[PDB]
């Protein structure tokens, strides 16, 4: 017989599925795995478009130990991207991975809480606010539940609009109860650094932030501003991916990882760390 | 939560001189104001842009008077909330997909409003009660 | 963000509110105590009853520090940086109860000013709340 | 072509079941993505069966078996067939057999209403029949026109109509109606406009019922002092 699998699944072999001795590869016995970011329902955090279809199902809750609601993205079917802020969550400054993830707690899906194996930060996360969740399974994968694809590109183009979904505070400062997202534009990366350092250049930058803290800017990282309604993204929206919509193919790619939510609707731009800059790494890690 | 019936008598007394066609009209303006991302659900309203535009729109008038004549029946049964809202909840959450952070702000705004209107006699007695009742609708009327 | 027409309206408006700001800054706070009194919580040294010295004495603080920042508007995260680090290390104040304060300022001066506070006034002072909230909350953790 | 039969399977009979295209000599379904009242309209006026009473789509009637024919489907519900709306391409989909779109018809469907637990016949915790099967209602949305509708489609004394039911437990199984909305001249409870069959945001405790009389029987007196 032929090897096929269900829905949101593509089947992960070298030929066919015809077989209980294959003619093409003998007895590989092949395991299908997920799709890359084709949500059932796409879409088409201060601001509104409630996500009332589900359309975003790479978002994940992280809550910390002292229930700090923040985001994750999952990237493949067992991992998930976040930032190291939202991992050092209630931790010290010293504090090692391993002690990490017995403290958070995630939920994909509608509340699907999964249990989290290990956590691996960036090796330079104060330059790239990065960090890796590793499920203790791989999760299943459906219309609410299903990662998101690392782009082949940079999408981080000035003008392009991406889609940040966020679990994060709203204009009340209350942590949103339901999944939110904004089609926010990423800016010019001048008029960002600008915004938050003084003159993009290292002897006359300052911290001119018009929040209290700073942002790590740097060239890993793309920036996108608010949407025509002046709404932005709080805190807890660290961690989201800035998903960008690729109409070509119909695919969705996480052009970049929300690091600076503190920009809720004073500073005019969001840090998004660009997820090419780090596909490198995290391809690297999925495979140990 | 039972509301005490103080804080019932002086919610009525001060909803008994509330202008209905004027006061939902002035809040839903409000709303649209500061809170600009609310003028994305009133995009068939007209101009939106400028606040003196949003506040003489006669379609956010009368949406406005609308709402606050749904105020209005939720504070006729303030103790049986969710079941007079139940309607118009789920014409928010699925015709229209109304985050429900939209139904605070607005009770917010509405209490601005409420006090802008009537001065000192907007006691924080008073203000706890249709903070209460605010709340209220906003919870009846999520999820 | 706070456009320079924002910042005027602001100004013009804490001006307005001039000598009156310890007054309004205690009538916010206690509706603040009533209204949500989950942030009570964060005084439990406070005498909360109404008419309190004490809280009279916060709410003229507060209103100090309100004055400073539309002084500073273009500077606020530096005028406001030793209250953000009092609010989101020592006090480890929720940023709920920040927007919950905003709401009563702003209920307060559309109580005691009410043909000055325009929607389009209404939206710079909750503009401007949102900034001061957003600096004294950013450093929480 | 414009020879495309449709039948509904697995329903119990003709008016209600899976529904199920024949195109290109092969028989398909439908999915229930975007899937409203209006669709389920279409679908019952092709047959002949009258309005559409509810739409399913979790597959309840059955899994289907086929090429997927329709996925994404834009009806403003005044469609002279299925094929009609904005299908978003033939057989084009991204479902599976368990995503498959039902539609039950006035025509074929059991609608009934009952009291149950009640002082008389005319009071008592309302219940009704969809798909066989009895369920209650919730009491959100229940006032007097729907107990004024209520009563006059059971079929009793209905000159006072009053919500609640007398001393009713909680009800059990499904509950099928929510949130109902009639002005008092509908001629049955589902012809008012009301909550998807089924889908609710109630529990047993708030199941609706109606107490019908002339009001001969209502009395009301002081007591204690
Ligand atoms: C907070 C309390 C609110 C109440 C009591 C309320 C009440 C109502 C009422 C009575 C209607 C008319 C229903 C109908 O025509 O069938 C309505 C519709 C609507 N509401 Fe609300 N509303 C509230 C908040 C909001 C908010 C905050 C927004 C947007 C941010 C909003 C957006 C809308 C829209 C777009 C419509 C439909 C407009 C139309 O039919 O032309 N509502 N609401
Ligand atoms: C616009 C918002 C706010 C402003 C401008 C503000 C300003 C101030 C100022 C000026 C002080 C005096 C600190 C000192 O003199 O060392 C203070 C202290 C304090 N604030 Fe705030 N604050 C705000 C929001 C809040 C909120 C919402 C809460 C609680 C719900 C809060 C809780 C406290 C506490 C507990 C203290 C310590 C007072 C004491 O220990 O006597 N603050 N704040
Ligand atoms: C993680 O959060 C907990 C709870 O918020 C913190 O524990 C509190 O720490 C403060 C300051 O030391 C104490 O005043 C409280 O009594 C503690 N509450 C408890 C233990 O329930 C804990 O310090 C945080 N961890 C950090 C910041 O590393
Ligand atoms: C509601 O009241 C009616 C009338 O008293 C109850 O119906 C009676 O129930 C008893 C058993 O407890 C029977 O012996 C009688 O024959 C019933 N009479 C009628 C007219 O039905 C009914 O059981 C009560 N419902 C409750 C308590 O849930
Ligand atoms: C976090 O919330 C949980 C309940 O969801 C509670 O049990 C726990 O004590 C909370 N932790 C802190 C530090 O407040
Ligand atoms: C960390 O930085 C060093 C040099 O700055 C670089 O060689 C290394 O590749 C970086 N880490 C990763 C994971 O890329
Ligand atoms: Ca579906
Ligand atoms: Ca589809
Ligand atoms: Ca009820």
């Amino acid at each position: 017989v032929r090897y096929q699998c269900k829905n949101y699944y593509k089947l992960r072999t070298e030929g066919d599925g015809v077989y209980w001795i294959n003619k093409a590869v003998g007895d590989k016995l092949p395991e299908c795995e997920a799709v890359c970011g084709k949500p059932k329902n796409p879409a088409n955090i201060l601001g509104g478009h409630l996500d009332a279809k589900g359309s975003f199902p790479w978002q994940a809750k992280m809550v910390s130990h002292h229930n700090l609601t923040t985001g994750a993205t999952l990237i493949n079917e067992q991992w998930l991207l976040t930032t190291a802020k939202n991992l050092f969550l209630n931790h010290s400054e010293n504090a090692t991975a391993k002690d990490i993830a017995p403290t958070l707690t995630l939920y994909v899906g509608k509340k699907q809480l999964v249990e989290i194996e290990k956590v691996v930060l960036h090796p330079n996360y104060s330059q790239v606010d990065i960090g890796l969740i590793k499920l203790k399974q791989k999760v299943s994968v459906n219309e609410r539940v299903m990662p998101i694809c690392l782009p082949s590109k940079d999408y981080a183009e000035v003008g392009r609009v991406g889609y940040v979904s966020g679990w994060g505070r709203n204009a009340n400062f209350k942590f949103t109860d339901h999944l939110k997202y904004v089609m926010l534009p990423v800016a010019d990366q001048d008029q960002c650094i600008r915004h938050y350092e003084g003159s993009t250049v290292p002897e006359k930058k300052t911290p001119k932030s018009p929040v209290g803290v700073q942002p790590i800017l740097n060239e890993h990282t793309f920036c996108a501003g608010m949407s025509k309604y002046q709404e932005d993204t709080c805190y807890g929206d660290a961690g989201s991916a800035f998903a960008v919509h690729d109409l070509e193919e119909d695919t969705w790619y996480a052009t970049g990882i929300l690091s600076f939510d503190k920009s809720c609707a004073v500073a005019e731009y969001g840090v998004y760390v660009k997820v090419t800059s780090i596909q490198d790494w995290v391809q690297k890690t999925i495979a140990e | 939560v039972h509301l005490t019936p103080e804080e019932k008598s002086a919610v009525t007394a001060l909803w008994g001189k509330v202008n209905v066609d004027e006061v939902g009209g002035e809040a839903l303006g409000r709303l649209l104001v500061v809170y600009p991302w609310t003028q994305r659900f009133f995009e068939s309203f007209g101009d939106l842009s400028t606040p003196d535009a949003v506040m003489g729109n006669p379609k956010v008038k009368a949406h406005g008077k609308k709402v606050l004549g749904a105020f209005s029946d939720g504070l006729a049964h303030l103790d049986n909330l969710k079941g007079t809202f139940a309607t118009l909840s789920e014409l928010h959450c699925d015709k229209l997909h109304v985050d429900p952070e939209n139904f605070r702000l607005l009770g917010n705004v509405l209490v601005c409003v409420l006090a802008h209107h009537f001065g000192k006699e907007f006691t924080p007695p008073v203000q706890a009660a249709y903070q209460k009742v605010v709340a209220g609708v906003a919870n009846a009327l999520a999820h | 963000v706070l456009s320079p027409a924002d910042k005027t309206n602001v100004k013009a408006a804490w001006g307005k509110v001039g000598a009156h700001a310890g007054e309004y800054g205690a009538e916010a706070l206690e509706r603040m105590f009533l209204s949500f009194p989950t942030t009570k919580t964060y005084f439990p040294h406070f005498d909360l009853s109404h008419g309190s010295a004490q809280v009279k004495g916060h709410g003229k603080k507060v209103a100090d520090a309100l004055t400073n920042a539309v002084a500073h508007v273009d500077d606020m995260p530096n005028a406001l940086s030793a209250l953000s680090d009092l609010h989101a290390h020592k006090l480890r104040v929720d940023p709920v109860n920040f927007k919950l304060l905003s709401h009563c300022l702003l209920v307060t001066l559309a109580a005691h000013l009410p043909a000055e506070f325009t929607p389009a006034v209404h939206a710079s002072l909750d503009k401007f709340l949102a900034s001061v909230s957003t600096v004294l909350t950013s450093k929480y953790r | 072509g414009s020879n495309l039969e449709m039948r509904l399977t697995r329903g119990g009979n003709m008016c209600s079941g899976r529904i199920e295209i024949k195109f290109q000599g092969r028989w398909g379904t439908v999915c229930d993505d975007n899937f409203n009242i209006d669709h389920a309209s279409v679908i019952c006026r092709q047959l002949e069966c009258g309005s559409a009473v509810s739409f399913s789509g979790s597959s309840n009637f059955g899994e289907g078996s086929g090429p997927i024919w329709f996925d994404d489907l834009i009806c403003n519900g005044n469609e002279s067939a299925l094929w009609n709306c904005k299908h978003q391409g033939w057989g084009k989909h991204n479902c599976d057999h368990a995503e498959d779109a039902g539609v039950i018809c006035s025509k074929g469907a059991d609608l009934s209403l009952r009291l149950v637990d009640g002082v008389t016949e005319c009071s008592g915790r309302l219940e009704v029949r969809f798909q066989g099967e009895w369920g209650t209602i919730c009491d959100d949305g229940w006032d007097s026109y729907d107990a004024a509708v209520a009563c006059k489609q059971l079929g009793c004394p209905t000159a006072v109509t009053a919500i609640g039911r007398v001393n009713a437990s909680k009800g059990f199984g499904h509950i099928w109606l929510d949130s109902v909305s009639c002005q008092g001249h509908e001629p049955a409870i589902w012809q008012c406009k009301h909550h998807e069959w089924g889908k609710h945001y109630c529990n047993h405790n708030e199941d609706a019922g109606v107490t019908c009389s002339d009001g001969s029987d209502l009395e009301l007196r002081l007591r204690g002092g």
